[PDB]
RNA sequence: ACCUCGAUGUCGACUCAUCUCAUCCUCGAGCUGAAGCAGGUUCGAAGGGUUCGGCUGUUCGCCGAUUAAAGAGAUACGUGAGUUGGGUUCAAACCGUCGUGAGACAGGUUGGUCCCUAUCUAUUGUGCCCGUAGGAAGAUUGAAGAGUGUUGCUUCUAGUACGAGAGGACCGAAGCGAGGACACCUCUUAUGCUCCAGUUGUAGCGCCAGCUGCACCGCUGGGUAGUAACGUGUCUAUUAGAUAAACGCUGAAAGCAUCUAAGUGUGAAACUAUCUCAAAGAUUAAUCUUCCCAUUUCGCAAGAAAGUAAGAGCCGUCAAAGACGAUGACGUUGAUAGGUUACAGGUGUAAGCAUAGUGAUAUGUUGAGCUGAGUAAUACUAAUUGCUCGAGGACU
RNA sequence: AGCGAAAUUCCUAGUCGGGUAAAUUCCGUCCCGCUUGAAUGGUGUAACCAUCUCUUGACUGUCUCGGCUAUAGACUCGGUG
RNA sequence: CAAGGAACUCUGCAAAUUAACCCCGUAAGUUAGCGAGAAGGGGUGCUUAUGUAAAAGUAAGCCGCAGUGAAGAACGAGGGG
């Protein structure tokens, strides 16, 4: 009814998307909601097309959307990405990731979807 | 089949200035107005400081402020308006392309000029 | 934008300072401000040298619109204040000294005498 | 408001007439077994003829 | 008498400076030169009508019975087709261009589907008044009032059909008339007209000859700038 | 004192209205001790309309300032399972009075809580199963429906006619308005939280910047598309036919007279369309245009094994649509959506570097950097190498 | 004595002068005071008041005059009952 | 949330502007204590130097529409009962 949790905020959306893009950079396969999947796919594609020339200013520009993981740390994963993904993905115009729709969840019946990337 | 929807400029070509006096939104310009009340040619040079320079195509409106009778007044004008002559008096330096503080700031209403 | 009970300044030399627009003439549901609007006003701030007594219900016309308006020309002039001039049932102004800037497109409702005795027309 | 007159069993089934549920969509999988779900991956881990997922 | 009109597609609205120092709203409609697909005559069809067709695409993607009908009639396969009543002055198998029938400055009428708004409130549909909020009016503040018209078992004890009520708004053919024709562009299949058009762009918008003033046209012209330094 | 005491909320105010005419104006006409203007009376006509404040809990009431006008009711003195309770009207107390005393006051005063997750009918939309005797796709017509019908000012007509004289016409045309309503985002405003600029402190990125998170989106100022109006553009009519009242003509009965009795006319914001919306579930189940099929064999003389070829449906993608269906468009033969690039537009000289400066800074790189909804190019990603229904014409 | 249409006057919405464009409740005054009036105290009194009322400064979406933004529900789907 | 600012109204209720600090200034009435924080007002940023123990403080320079830049703090006056 009346006053409750703050719930969904734009800050929540952007920080969650940052978590997902960090996760896909670390491993490369995330199972989540299809709408959230495409919403983060747009931002990931924007970051990757911003990951072509890679000056220090672009390093900070893309760092404004990255976090840390257990396998890699922030600067280390940035450098790792810069070293491998950019040579692999530079020559393809767009389409740097794909989402595949899974089935409902026994726990939640949510339409699961897997984001993956391979060029 | 495919339509570009760019015909906006195609219909805008009906009105095109060949000199197009260009200025920022923080300058002092004198714009002349041609008026025929009943039968006469009246050239009223409306001086004043431009406030906001907006532009999107054929529709380009800009705001100008003038101290008439010591009273500040704001007028809107269109860049390609017919029977209208435009000539800048002084070009200055302004840090923003949209000003709302000049709506109230009257003390030293002038602006720092451009080097 | 400007309607009943609007505390406004005077635009002509009648020895009055603050006047309130108390009613709108013309037709029902006018309730808005435009050029040449003949309304009735009551004065509460004035000077003893003024030609009108305090609280009198006398007819006036607003000349300055803080809202502003868009004309047939395609240009939107807007005032940065509001003012009015008191007249007695005709086109001859009451004050003996006219001041204040006004557009020349006011001849549609008359008031040619005010323009002829104006300091300068916009 | 609250209920004024009780609904009979005939009224109950008239209201429940719309309880019939629509069927689902199915798709043929060339490599795996049972009919998979259309626009969805199969139990054998493969989808657009494409296996990207680990143990089901 | 005779009513003349055709369909088009709203693609935008703009402005222009005209004579007498006036700026007019200019809505833009793409109008491909269409071809009549059928004529319903007084002799056999007992009334005057004319069905046109347009928005043609390659014959592959169109419907099979209707493309077979088109081939029987030996006409282009088009996506859209509809009739206009009171039209027999033009004959079958003829192209239709805006120059053939309409001049500049006359009065016409426009029809277009309104923009879809879905179910809405009565005030947003019937121009009602907001319920007051002064001094804690309570949560039930924006509503439709009441439809109470009778108490006691012999006055109404019901609700009346046709009573003004909220509901789905927009998404409907609506008409306004006496619009002024501004200009035409044969090369671009374009027309500039005055007024505004309901609904979003891309849709099909009809323009007929005004049934109020059929043969009335007023002169309107343009002007050209001269400030050249 | 006839229904409702195992409950029919009793004043209003706000919004929402509705109808009748015994019509306030708008319409026409008649009459007048109606020179004109100004009028006054009456009839018919309900198509539309009928303000804001001041007082008071009060409706009613009065006044003011207007409007051409501020007509009456009447529907539980309409409207609480739409709002609120100012008020009388539980529990307190007070002033005054009455009653010796507890106590009484539609005499007055301060304060005193308004219960509701829609079952049927009714109603605004919305679809689904079937039907219209083959399946469809469309396009229609329109029996019955709904919307919707306002008013004022100015100028010319003309100071004309009229009137000695102030005064001052009728009709028509033109422009200007108000309100009512339709839609719009060209311009104007409000909004525009993954946009921009500036700004502020905290915690960190090992440090200075450069940041994110938090502090109402941290704050301030804007602003794309879209969303709305205070802004725009429009409509405010015209006509035909039958008519109220009214005025007629001929005309006898009742040799004259007479609008009527036959005949023979005009005639009103009244009546039918006229304008707009949808409309064959319009079961009286209408009409036309196009395509498809008419394929082994007995039955309950039907076509049963072969189940469209016309297609429809599931699913995906989106939105012009849209609560959700349903609808519109597209499905490798695709620009349908996202991706990338260019562009539009918004913001306003990114950051770094270098120069001079103890420093806020100023300058060149720089109109650069970036930018949610916008445009096109672009199959780069996803619309599956998929599934279900779906064919032979009963009888008069 | 005092106070006098007050928290006190049914007649009465009594004046009068006011603020108030327009005041039956707002103020001072007039005194026909039903049934006022002095320890059920009275007439005032500076300050004080989650007390009541009156006029005004500024202030603004209370209103004129309506609209927009984001969460939570309401809508749809799953478990629940 | 353009503009008005109490006009809806049982009511300036709610809501809104200041509110913190430093410094001028402060009325009437009054039991002389108050009133009073009357009101009304001016400034608060960074940098370079000066000042004492830092700082209130000063001179200059510089920028932003606005510098207790978000934070947390009284909106009043007049009059009556």
């Amino acid at each position: 009814s009346y006053i409750n949790k703050p719930g969904k905020t734009s800050a929540w959306r952007v920080m969650t998307v940052r978590q997902q893009v960090s996760a896909v950079l670390a491993y490369g396969k995330i199972e989540t909601t299809l709408k959230k999947a495409k919403n983060t796919q747009k931002r990931l594609d924007k970051l990757i097309t911003l990951a072509k020339v890679d000056n220090f200013n672009n390093r900070r520009q893309v760092k404004k959307w990255l976090l840390n993981t257990n396998l890699f740390d922030v600067d280390q994963l940035m450098d790792h990405l810069f070293s491998k993904v950019a040579p692999k993905y530079e020559k393809t115009p767009g389409g740097y990731s794909r989402v595949l729709k899974l089935g409902p969840r026994r726990g939640d019946a949510t339409e699961m979807a897997i984001l993956q990337l391979t060029d | 089949k495919i339509n570009k929807q760019a015909l906006i400029d195609l219909v805008e070509q009906k009105q095109l200035k060949a000199y197009v006096p260009e200025f920022s939104a923080g300058d002092e310009v004198n714009v002349a107005i041609k008026l025929k009340e009943k039968e006469k040619v009246r050239i009223q040079n409306f001086t004043g400081t431009v406030l906001r320079r907006r532009g999107k195509g054929i529709s380009e409106t800009f705001i100008v402020r003038k101290t008439t009778d010591g009273i500040p007044i704001e007028k809107n004008f269109q860049i390609h308006n017919p029977n209208i002559s435009i000539e800048l008096k002084r070009r200055g330096k302004v840090r923003r392309a949209y000003i709302s503080y000049m709506r109230e700031r009257s003390g030293k209403a002038a602006k720092i000029k451009e080097r | 934008m400007v309607s009943f009970m609007t505390r406004l300044n005077v635009a002509d030399n009648t020895g009055a300072k603050q006047v309130g627009i108390i009613k709108v003439l013309g037709s029902t549901r006018k309730r808005y401000a435009f050029l040449g609007d003949v309304v009735v006003v009551s004065v509460k701030d004035a000077i003893p040298s003024g030609m009108v007594k305090k609280g009198q219900v006398l007819r006036a016309v607003i000349v300055r619109t803080k809202k502003g308006q868009q004309r047939k020309d395609g240009t939107h002039l807007k005032f940065d204040d509001n003012a009015c001039v008191l007249i007695k049932e005709d086109k001859s102004p009451r004050g003996t000294r006219i001041f204040g800037p006004v557009a020349r497109e006011l001849r549609e409702r008359g008031y040619n005498k005010i323009l002829s005795l104006a300091v300068e027309v916009v | 408001a609250v209920q004024q007159r009780r609904s009979s069993k005939h009224r109950r089934d008239k209201r429940r007439s719309h309880d019939a549920l629509t069927a689902q969509a199915l798709s043929v999988c060339q490599k795996c077994g049972k009919k998979k779900l259309f626009h969805r991956v199969c139990s054998c881990g493969m989808y657009g003829d494409l296996r990207v997922k680990k143990a089901y | 008498m005779e009513i003349r009109g055709i369909f088009g597609v709203k693609v935008g609205m703009s402005q222009v400076f005209t004579t007498n120092n006036e700026r007019l709203p200019i809505t833009v409609i793409y109008c491909e030169p269409n071809q009549v697909a059928g004529v319903k005559t007084e002799a056999k069809d007992k009334y005057s009508a004319t069905l046109l067709s347009f928005d043609t695409v390659e014959n592959k993607k169109l419907n099979k019975p209707q493309q077979g009908f088109f081939e029987k009639n030996n006409l282009k396969p088009t996506k859209h087709l509809q009739e206009i009543r009171n039209m027999t002055g033009f004959e079958m198998g003829q192209q239709i261009t805006p120059q053939n029938l309409f001049q500049v400055g006359e009065y016409v009428d426009v029809s277009a589907i309104s923009k879809g708004r879905g179910f809405t409130g009565a005030i947003k549909r019937w121009n009602f008044k907001i319920g007051p909020l002064g001094h804690g009016a309570g949560y039930p503040h924006r509503f439709q009032g009441s439809v109470q018209a009778g108490r006691g078992g012999a006055s109404a004890q019901r609700v009346f059909k046709g009573k003004k009520m909220s509901g789905h708004y927009g998404h409907e053919k609506v008409t306004v008339q006496n619009l002024r024709i501004v200009g035409f562009d044969e090369a671009n299949m374009l027309v500039l007209v005055s007024g505004a058009i309901a609904g979003p762009e891309g849709g099909v918008v009809l323009i007929r000859t005004a049934k109020k003033k059929p043969g009335v046209v007023k002169p309107i012209e343009l002007a050209v700038q001269t400030e050249k330094a």
